[PDB]
């Protein structure tokens, strides 16, 4: 009603899964993927309380596929254009020298984009678990190197992922 | 360019000495050279037609500032209750916060 | 009267900047097969909602919390459900009101 | 307006288990470390040494 | 760098003596540096220059 | 000799991010209970070599975790 | 469109 309350959006990457299998190893599955960042263009002011605006991209599929296979859930190509010209009636015409009677102004632009996944049948020996646990001991081991030999900070790092 | 003349104000009392006064003169709308282009002192025939320069500098901010902290805390409540009941202790206080339907 | 006056003015830009930020968190819990636990560390800020209208003061968590519900087989394999969550407070998404 | 609302910084936890007599048990424990760095620079002159 | 040339301004008495004024001067503005620069007393066929 | 007639704004960025847990079955006597335990010990002992001989909270420090 | 614009590829990878 009215014409408060304060509400909390999430924006980011945003994923949800939500799959199911078979005794062939046969994945049937909704998937929700969402891409989704602040927009200061369409930001409104209100009085000092800044509402903003987003660009997204999102894609909420249902589908089954075998084990292993990529499957695009969606893509898209969009190309756009637009001219427009003022001019005086005779002058405007004349080859090059029109330019000096004559404004023009243009835009063109293209986006392309593409949302693809994969599912898997795993445990934890997999290959696709054993790659992001490699993953992480690399990250600690940046994070370790970085700091002076003697920081407390690196003692802290030593003892986690233990 | 413009002409420079001597006009008679309409109105004016006619032993009144004259003032200056022109043809057709155009004073162009400095869109985005605005405050940028004296007009207001600009003599309208106009001598001295360049100007070409230059105005710069840098400024600059020092900074050493350097700190530490520590915080160190042990808390050791300790509790008695039997079998089946409940104990609640709170060593600490209260703040008050206005909250309403 | 015919004539023009033009000019042009022109900006240096020199500006160059980089930035790195490093984080771990480990967490850890305890639970009995079939309970659950709950955990907080971090702190609560407080938010103006109320119903209706255009007051009423809560108060939100944020930083690390963690809550475990675990269930244990015969063969010690372990069924879970498990929230992780970490947030801290960004000055620039912050509205003054 | 003039009633200070205050924030807090909070350990909390809740939690259900089972022991022996007399055992000791942790319900939770954490180990948090974060950095951060920031570099202004002109670009040539600030890649000399020293 | 700019002229300066004697002018009398429209709608004064042709009597009075003329006035200081210019040709084309530009003075440009100061991003960052406002306020840090004096413009108003600058001798504008600028002497001393660093 | 263009970057005087040429302006540029250049932005790039990374993030990575791994969140993985491990489940284990333990009592009061297991590896992992007992370092937990270990660790606060040290914290203690951390905090009682602070401060100094006479004090009153190096009591209080001593009087806890028993 | 000018010939080796990147629209003149989007247009032509289009309504395949």
């Amino acid at each position: 009603a009215a014409g408060q309350n304060v509400t909390y959006k999430d924006y980011g990457i945003k994923l949800e899964f939500e799959p199911r299998v078979d005794d062939d190893n046969n994945v049937s599955m909704r998937v929700l993927a969402d891409v989704s960042d602040i927009d200061p263009a369409t930001s409104v002011s209100l009085n000092g309380f800044t509402v903003p605006g987003f660009i997204t991209r999102r894609s909420n599929a249902e589908i089954n596929v075998g084990d292993g296979q990529t499957m695009v859930i969606s893509g898209l190509v969009n190309p756009k254009t637009a001219k427009n010209v003022s001019k005086l009636p005779w002058l405007g015409d004349i080859p090059i020298l029109g330019n000096l009677f004559k404004s023009t102004n243009f835009q063109s632009g293209n986006t392309d984009l593409v949302i693809l996944v994969t599912p898997r049948v795993v445990s934890a020996a997999s290959l696709e678990n054993i790659r992001q646990v490699s993953q992480a001991v690399e990250m600690k081991d940046e994070y370790r190197n970085t700091l002076p030999k003697g920081s407390t900070t690196r003692d802290a790092v030593d003892r986690t992922l233990g | 360019g413009p002409r420079n003349v001597a006009t008679i104000p309409l109105g004016q009392d006619l032993t009144q000495p004259p003032v200056a006064g022109t043809g057709v003169r155009v004073t162009p709308p400095l869109g985005s050279l605005n405050g940028a282009i004296d007009l207001a002192n600009l003599a309208r025939p106009i001598a001295g037609t360049t100007n070409f320069g230059i105005i710069t500098g840098v400024l600059s901010t020092i900074n050493f500032a350097l700190s530490n902290g520590d915080a160190y805390l042990i808390a050791n409540p300790q509790l008695s209750a039997r079998s089946g009941g409940r104990t609640d202790f709170l060593a600490g206080g209260q703040v008050p916060i206005l909250q309403a339907l | 009267n015919f004539g023009i006056i033009t000019g042009v003015l022109s900006t240096i830009n020199f500006a160059l900047s980089n930035g790195d930020a490093y984080l771990i968190a480990n967490p850890q819990l305890s639970a009995r097969s079939g309970g659950r636990t709950d955990f907080l560390a971090g702190g609560q800020v407080p938010i103006l909602q109320a119903l209706a209208a255009g007051q009423n003061v809560t108060y939100k968590d944020y930083g690390i919390k963690l809550e475990f519900e675990p269930r244990v087989d015969d063969d010690n394999n372990v069924s879970m459900r498990v929230l992780a969550d970490v947030s801290d407070i960004d000055p620039a998404t912050s509205v003054s009101l």
